[PDB]
DNA sequence: GCACAGGATGTATATATCTGACACGTGCCTGGAGACTAGGGAGTAATCCCCTTGGCGGTTAAAACGCGGGGGACAGCGCGTACGTGC
DNA sequence: CGTACGCGCTGTCCCCCGCGTTTTAACCGCCAAGGGGATTACTCCCTAGTCTCCAGGCACGTGTCAGATATATACATCCTGTGC
């Protein structure tokens, strides 16, 4: 019985970090799914792009930064470069 | 088939659509307006399953259909 | 992990996976599952975010498709975002142009 | 008694933006679908899945397109829409040509 | 003396512009617009010529564009002369914001 | 040296023959205004990202590319440029 | 013959073709046909293209073919026109077409 | 340094089909552009099509239905058959 | 009350001329051709079971249909003025 | 500077909305059957990778004619004038 991945698991998780007393349907849950996939996609697609634009053939973070920019409203991309950033920095903390 | 579009339903859709006044011959035009949507997303579905070769479009089809015409749909596997 | 590594919650794994499968380029940097999954985290965030409140305002605890649209046409900058997204069982907010109301 | 023109509309209106429920009865949708399918390609099976998305993306679809539609018989001075809204609607968004 | 009656030198202009495909904002002008909003975005930049030629092909393209839509607004209310609220209802329905 | 008020520079004579090309002949005098408005919505948008590419190509020149590719993102794609 | 595009009488090179596609990242192996497709698809299409400019070029009274007859070309066919329905040709310019409500009586 | 183009095949071509006809600077740029927007256009709906069918190649058989999603009908058609020509013919020769 | 010459208005057009861009020929190099291997993708065939279709009959809401009159569409008119034209 | 259009007013006529009752088929619940899609193991064709070999394709340079420019002239019409 094949085993369909998906990002639920996580997505409640983070529910969890935010509004702790709270929970989520099957049908939103698709949604919430869906949604992770088509901003990845928008995201890594454009990416690619940029690589491409400057015959280059890595997507680094830097790469994933810029896309974001694009992607993005003023705002939301204000708060995604922080989270990118911090994340990146902290993780090249820890090995 | 199509006239099965009834009326009423027609006239509910115009209602969460914002509308207060209907005339006559929106119903029918309404008609032929979504025969070009469907037809547009179906044959662009279609030739999602044709090409995957099943006799059974699926849901994954039409999603992919929706996306090649900018009608990006969330719920049923994005 | 390096989720953990990165105080995320999302897989930093999968996603490193999925950008050297899905044909981005042909060589893929150790930040950028990082800075990835923590832009994809942030944003899921702001959505569970305002639809949970919705869902408190609607006086409800389970998040249903409804909550996700409101708290969405409400941000105007998610809005723009999902500007060509069409939500299953969204509804729309409720809004009557003005000349339409009573005298 | 008996309610002025126009008034079970504007309460229709707050009803049907209050609920998310679809406003098209499965079966002839569904009816609809399989004949325009069949145009395409014969003996073919549909995704009860791949139904509803379908009249989930086409029912949104049409509202969106009322709203826009409405706010041209709204330009127009009027109240009520009609098939030259549609046109204009469509036309401007570049649907049609 | 002579004078054409008001709307007869309109239409010959229009087809007078409708001809040809020249740039219709002079260039200079143009440009200084340019590299003030870019300037506003990050300090310290320059332009390859042909950068700000294309920005302005863009540019011109779609305000055509937009003033074609404008003119229909102008029409579906039973007028002949455009204004902002048609402008408006255009950008509106593009899905412009 | 610093630049102020350009979009002037979009003089009404200019706006007009756009209209005209665009097949309008009865233009409202508070059209100009909103003309420019739109005009600037519509640089600021094309060059946001044409900036952006520029950023990240690591420049000080904006090359005719950077715009081709940011149009192409906008969904107004140009052709006669490169690209 | 040695050119692929021989093996395949056309005139866009198919080694070319064979190039991009892997250098561009659109899927880890290509096949030998696809190259030969596209690189003859885009022919076909420059083809059908190039013949209607000509044509614009022509009643202009002209040797040359200038944005202008390609824009003329591109608009005044439906197809080709909705092909290319969110692009823009540098010095295209527009189809004459004055609104009826505008004529004088 | 080397700037590749289509600027030849489109020549042979346009000499094919309109002989006492030639090409300005710009109108060939312009096409030179047509040229690659279409190729990404194809190239990348086929992409998407071996993606969605878990499949590591693009075959003909994509950069064909790739075709019929993109183009308009006749065009479509036409194309379609001008394609698996070519294909037909450089697999025997 | 209208229409057609009177006139000068702009566009059309004919001309030659002067220019610079295309179109070509030459030669130099890089990307494709050629030939070979080794490896894994995909195609094919062999089994499975899940999902889709189908057909049937019960209440039950929804579609239909008509009736009657209200208010909105639309057409006519007139006023006031803004926008086109010209210098 | 004034003309002809935006719009505000009116006035009529009918096309929609409301509402009560009459007519259809949507829906739900229940079971039944086989199509097709899903999964598995196998072999071989096809494509990536690698090397050596050379003309297709590029830049570079140069010669000329299609087209832009300048100015003269023929063709079209639109509105103002004058008279019956
Ligand atoms: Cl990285
Ligand atoms: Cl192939």
């Amino acid at each position: 019985k094949t085993r369909k991945e998906s990002y639920a698991i996580y997505v409640y998780k983070v529910l969890k970090q935010v509004h702790p007393d709270t929970g989520i349907s099957s049908k939103a849950m698709s949604i919430m799914n869906s949604f992770v996939n088509d901003v990845f996609e928008r995201i890594a697609g454009e990416a690619s792009r940029l690589a491409h634009y400057n015959k280059r053939s890595t997507i680094t973070s830097r790469e994933i930064q810029t896309a974001v920019r694009l992607l993005l409203p003023g705002e939301l991309a204000k708060h995604a470069v922080s989270e990118g950033t911090k994340a990146v920095t902290k993780y090249t903390s820890a090995k | 088939n199509i006239q099965g579009i009834t009326k009423p339903a027609i006239r509910r859709l115009a209602r969460r659509g914002g509308v207060k006044r209907i005339s006559g011959l929106i119903y029918e035009e309404t008609r032929g307006v979504l025969k070009v949507f469907l037809e547009n997303v179906i044959r662009d579905a279609v030739t999602y399953t044709e090409h995957a070769k099943r006799k059974t479009v699926t849901a994954m089809d039409v999603v992919y259909a929706l996306k090649r015409q900018g009608r990006t749909l969330y719920g049923f596997g994005g | 992990t390096r989720s953990s590594r990165a105080g995320l919650q999302f897989p930093v794994g999968r996603v490193h996976r999925l950008l050297r499968k899905g044909n981005y380029a042909e060589r893929v940097g150790a930040g950028a599952p990082v800075y990835l999954a923590a832009v994809l985290e942030y944003l899921t965030a702001e959505i569970l975010e305002l639809a949970g409140n919705a869902a408190r305002d609607n006086k409800k605890t389970r998040i249903i498709p409804r909550h996700l649209q409101l708290a969405v046409r409400n941000d105007e900058e998610l809005n723009k975002l999902l500007g060509r997204v069409t939500i299953a069982q969204g509804g729309v907010l409720p809004n009557i142009q003005s000349v339409l109301l009573p005298k | 008694h008996r309610y002025r023109p126009g008034t079970v509309a504007l309460r229709e209106i707050r009803r049907y933006q209050k609920s998310t429920e679809l406003l098209i009865r499965k079966l002839p949708f569904q009816r609809l679908v399989r004949e325009i399918a069949q145009d395409f390609k014969t003996d073919l099976r549909f995704q009860s899945s791949a139904v509803m998305a379908l009249q989930e993306a086409s029912e949104a679809y049409l509202v969106a397109l009322f709203e826009d539609t409405n706010l041209c018989a709204i330009h127009a001075k009027r109240v009520t829409i009609m098939p030259k809204d549609i046109q204009l609607a469509r036309r401007i968004r570049g649907e049609r040509a």
